[PDB]
RNA sequence: GCAUUC
RNA sequence: AGCUCGUGUCGUGAGAUGUUGGGUUAAGUCCCGCAACGAGCGCAACCCUUGUCUCAUGUUGCCAGCACGUUAUGGUGGGGACUCGUGAGAGACUGCCGGGGUCAACUCGGAGGAAGGUGGGGAUGACGUCAAGUCAUCAUGCCCCUUAUGUCCAGGGCUUCACACAUGCUACAAUGGCCGGUACAAAGGGCUGCGAUGCCGUGAGGUGGAGCGAAUCCUUUCAAAGCCGGUCUCAGUUCGGAUCGGGGUCUGCAACUCGACCCCGUGAAGUCGGAGUCGCUAGUAAUCGCAGAUCAGCAACGCUGCGGUGAAUACGUUCCCG
RNA sequence: CGGCCAACUACGUGCCAGCAGCCGCGGUAAUACGUAGGGUCCGAGCGUUGUCCGGAAUUACUGGGCGUAAAGAGCUCGUAGGUGGUUUGUCGCGUUGUUCGUGAAAACUCACAGCUUAACUGUGGGCGUGCGGGCGAUACGGGCAGACUAGAGUACUGCAGGGGAGACUGGAAUUCCUGGUGUAGCGGUGGAAUGCGCAGAUAUCAGGAGGAACACCGGUGGCGAAGGCGGGUCUCUGGGCAGUAACUGACGCUGAGGAGCGAAAGCGUGGGGAGCGAACAGGAUUAGAUACCCUGGUAGUCCACGCCGUAAACGGUGGGUACUAGGUGUGGGUUUCCUUCCUUGGGAUCCGUGCCGUAGCUAACGCAUUAAGUACCCCGCCUGGGGAGUACGGCCGCAAGGCUAAAACUCAAAGGAAUUGACGGGGGCCCGCACAAGCGGCGGAGCAUGUGGAUUAAUUCGAUGCAACGCGAAGAACCUUAC
């Protein structure tokens, strides 16, 4: 959805937002809604709303990733830059306008068509799948 | 004169009077006696560390409850200090008193005592930044404390130009009426004058 | 339109 | 309505970012973006008061429905029914409906309701600023006095007066003055205190003291403006009430300097105020009385507060100030 | 015994007496003044002054700079000089090896010895960087004799252009003149007035004269070394670019001095003079207004021929050459493809001119194949700010003045860039009884109250733009009360 600048280099800070997400959700799992006035009921519900849209696929993370796969080095410049500053290997599909020096494992290919996007995403996903199975 | 005294601001809602009685005709005389008592107590157990004095009156009964960090010095094992104070009390008051010398559960949550502790360190030429941070850390470790602010003003470090510095940790919602704010003030005595220590300790919200 | 100085 | 921090990121560095941009709000209020992600003190809310209803409750408060009294009145037997007092609670949330909108904040209008859009008004003053004010509330470093710069007392002064400034009050009148009649408040105060009847004084007041530590009694049964009637007739006056003469009252050991009030006489300036300048957007301004603190008495026309009667105008942001 | 820079407290004077190398310390509480106690560094010495080197890469050979900090000559041409593409042979001058001679002693340095040690002294090496002679090497520089065509120049065929000079000539408009038509205003400003008219203006129509500048085309476009260059035509004339390699065979680059060109103003002589317009008059504005604004108006602006030689003469960036990602406009040529052969079709290539961006550079701003990047050759220039681009001397000029160019003395800075604020008679967007719309006041009178001022034996003290002044005083006859 959206790369929050500092998701990698500021991990200890965004890890607190993850605690707050779990706090809010778990208070709801029991029942923190319909308890107070609409005003408050919504104020609390407007936090999960955004927090999940930006951290859903991170709730599981407990430490910065060991490797980062990127679909568009240019539109994801901040994400790539954070990874390289942490020395985390960047694997990315490079179109003709990307810079090949930022990326360690460059897979040349169209970054802009959903067909080529979905293709290479699933290729690297199957690589991860085979690694988890071979673990 | 920017900040309303925190205790007085909440006096009807979150905090309570430090003396309980009713009198119509005797009100003026009762106040005079109270002034005398509190001046006799505030200048006696200075090194004992007093946080609160509560004075209860009815007929001739004068119940004085003194809250102190350590009651050890406020009552000798022979009762020596209790007897001396009761002697001067009854003498002054005219009636019979029952010193109920108590003790404070969490000395370091108590803003008046935290103020006394900072003030005494400054009286012993301790760097004021040191004493400020010490009090902040001690208070925040304790379970009720959700925030603290400490302010020292005067000739800090013996300088000639007055400084007013403050350190804050956590929440201190001075404008919130339901917020339980404990306020303390103490005047540290130093070769170059007096320096004032104020402490605000937020301990959560009261709904009643 | 006019409007100097500390 | 702003002022900052923690951890990231950018810069050799001071710093920057966050806090900018678009929209929106009374608001750094919130939304949408966004190398930022969060947090803190401010904003808002929590507290008090006012506007509506519900439940609980009847003395010292209320009196509808029933008895008994008035030469006067809930006066009195009594009554919970209306008020009212004070306790608990409900109620306002942009909650609901229609159109605007980023199916966003928020906005314009409508319904319902006592109230509509932070309902009205208090309390509440962020980080700082002005070497602002206060050593005379108090406290305090240093300096100074100790036969005085301490301390007791009588008398005087703080009240001076050729002038000047500032805040008010009373006027210049007929939308008024005076006389007679008559109606409608709120809040508050009271023990060597508030003091009713009656009687005596033109009156200030005297005498004497009922009753009240007071929702009880006193502060008249509590106001004035108001309303009805009569009179004055545009005049420096039946406007104005300064000044000054005489005679008194009260408090106080004592009213000369230097108290307030009363009665008789006196009857100044003043004909709506130059340049300029101040306050106020609704129960507001204007105007009318009432009470309190201090206080033996009062220089109170001051201050703090209470109710009565009640306007005009706001196209608008070109111009002045912040 | 403040920081550099090792070593701190008390008392005494309080912006005084004094200290100090620099920054700076003394204003009745000084680790900086003076004294004392204590401390630190050195020691028969310790400090001060003077003098030279260092620190100072601050004259930079080793070892610095010139876009904005000090610094690129205004631009060219060219003399001496400096510098030199590829290749063959040769000399052995530079360079390099070796050997010999010399480079006195002392000193210096290594060793060793002698004074009791040391200073000192002695002995033996080295050092004495150099120079001369003999002999060896020939990569590189150079000399000498050749060769070559990639640099440079020429020829030929095309092409674009406000490049320059001379002559002639075109229309619009302003002004004036002559004559109609026609009146009482015109003209000018923020608002006015001087001014022009009513003796016939302005306006409108026709004719005539005369001077200067050339609308549209027309651009961050073209040309020129720079300054600069725009109506048209003709004549004379300079440079540039591409294509072809026909020709010469390093003929190149730069250039101290020097010479030439060089906006505008100004100067000399002779013309011209419509408009504009320093000076000069009035008018207005203002406290004044030797200004800004208005009405006029002379030199000048124009031409001919000379002189002058300055400009923010700027890209604030000297010239030549090679190399170092790209993208995208536009001016001038070549060519290949797609083909209609439509042609801004697209590619390649050469030469200009812009914008944006890498690497690299920069204090930053920024520059970035048109460098401020990576390098080589030559020139000019800088060495803290003022005094001063001034004085003196000299050269040049008709003059104005230009060029070359100090010192004394004085300051602890003067500067560049960028940052956060504040401010603006900057901008944008919003607020508040801020104004506007209203209603009632104050400034005039009398009195009350506080204050200034003046009195007084005392009129106690405090507050004294907003934010002091019916404020501390919620109660001055005595008390209060401080006089
Ligand atoms: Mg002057
Ligand atoms: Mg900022
Ligand atoms: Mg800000
Ligand atoms: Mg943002
Ligand atoms: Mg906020
Ligand atoms: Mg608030
Ligand atoms: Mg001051
Ligand atoms: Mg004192
Ligand atoms: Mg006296
Ligand atoms: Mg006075
Ligand atoms: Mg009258
Ligand atoms: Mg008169
Ligand atoms: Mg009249
Ligand atoms: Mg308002
Ligand atoms: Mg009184
Ligand atoms: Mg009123
Ligand atoms: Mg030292
Ligand atoms: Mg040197
Ligand atoms: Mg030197
Ligand atoms: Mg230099
Ligand atoms: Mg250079
Ligand atoms: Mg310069
Ligand atoms: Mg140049
Ligand atoms: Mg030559
Ligand atoms: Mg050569
Ligand atoms: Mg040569
Ligand atoms: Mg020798
Ligand atoms: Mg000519
Ligand atoms: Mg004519
Ligand atoms: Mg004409
Ligand atoms: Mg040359
Ligand atoms: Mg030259
Ligand atoms: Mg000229
Ligand atoms: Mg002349
Ligand atoms: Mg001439
Ligand atoms: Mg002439
Ligand atoms: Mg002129
Ligand atoms: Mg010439
Ligand atoms: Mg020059
Ligand atoms: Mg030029
Ligand atoms: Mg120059
Ligand atoms: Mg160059
Ligand atoms: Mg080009
Ligand atoms: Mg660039
Ligand atoms: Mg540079
Ligand atoms: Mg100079
Ligand atoms: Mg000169
Ligand atoms: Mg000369
Ligand atoms: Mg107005
Ligand atoms: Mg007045
Ligand atoms: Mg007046
Ligand atoms: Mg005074
Ligand atoms: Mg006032
Ligand atoms: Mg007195």
């Amino acid at each position: 959805q959206r790369w929050l600048g500092g998701m990698l280099t500021n991990f200890s800070t965004v890890h607190k937002r993850l605690q707050r997400l779990k706090e809010l959700e778990a208070m709801e799992q029991t029942g923190g809604f319909e308890g107070r006035t609409k005003k408050e009921i919504l104020m609390l519900t407007r936090e999960k709303n955004k927090l999940e849209r930006s951290l859903g696929g991170i709730r599981d993370m407990q430490k910065v990733p060991s490797a980062v796969w990127v679909v568009d080095t240019n539109k994801e410049h901040i994400a790539v830059g954070e990874a390289r500053k942490l020395g985390i290997p960047v694997i990315a599909i490079l179109d003709t306008n990307c810079d090949p020096d930022v990326v360690d494992y460059p897979i040349p290919g169209n970054d802009d068509a959903i067909r080529s996007a979905a293709l290479l995403t699933k290729v690297i996903a199957s690589a991860v799948a085979e690694g988890l199975q071979a673990r | 004169g920017q900040k309303i005294n925190p205790h007085g601001f909440r006096l009807g809602i979150t905090t309570e009077w430090k003396s309980r009685w009713y009198a119509d005709k005797q009100y003026k005389d009762y106040v005079k006696e109270d002034v005398a008592i509190r001046k006799l107590l505030a200048t006696g157990l200075e090194r004992a560390g007093i946080a609160d004095v509560e004075i209860e009156r009815t007929r001739d009964r004068v119940r004085v409850d003194i809250h102190t960090a350590r009651p050890g010095i406020v009552i000798g094992r022979r009762g020596t200090e209790a007897d001396r104070i009761r002697a001067d009390l009854e003498k002054l008051t005219g009636k019979q008193v029952q010193l109920n010398i108590l003790e404070v559960k969490n000395p370091e949550s108590q803003a008046q005592l935290v103020a006394q502790g900072v003030a005494e360190q400054l009286s012993n030429r301790v760097a004021f930044r040191r004493a400020m941070r010490k009090a902040i850390q001690s208070a925040m470790r304790q379970p009720n404390v959700k925030g603290i602010r400490v302010q020292c003003s005067g000739r800090l470090g013996g300088a000639e130009m007055s400084r007013s510095e403050f350190y804050r940790e956590g929440r201190v919602p001075l404008h919130t009426l339901r917020a339980d704010i404990d306020y303390g003030l103490y005047e540290a005595k130093t070769t170059f004058g007096r320096i004032g220590v104020k402490v605000w300790i937020y301990k959560g919200d009261i709904v009643g």
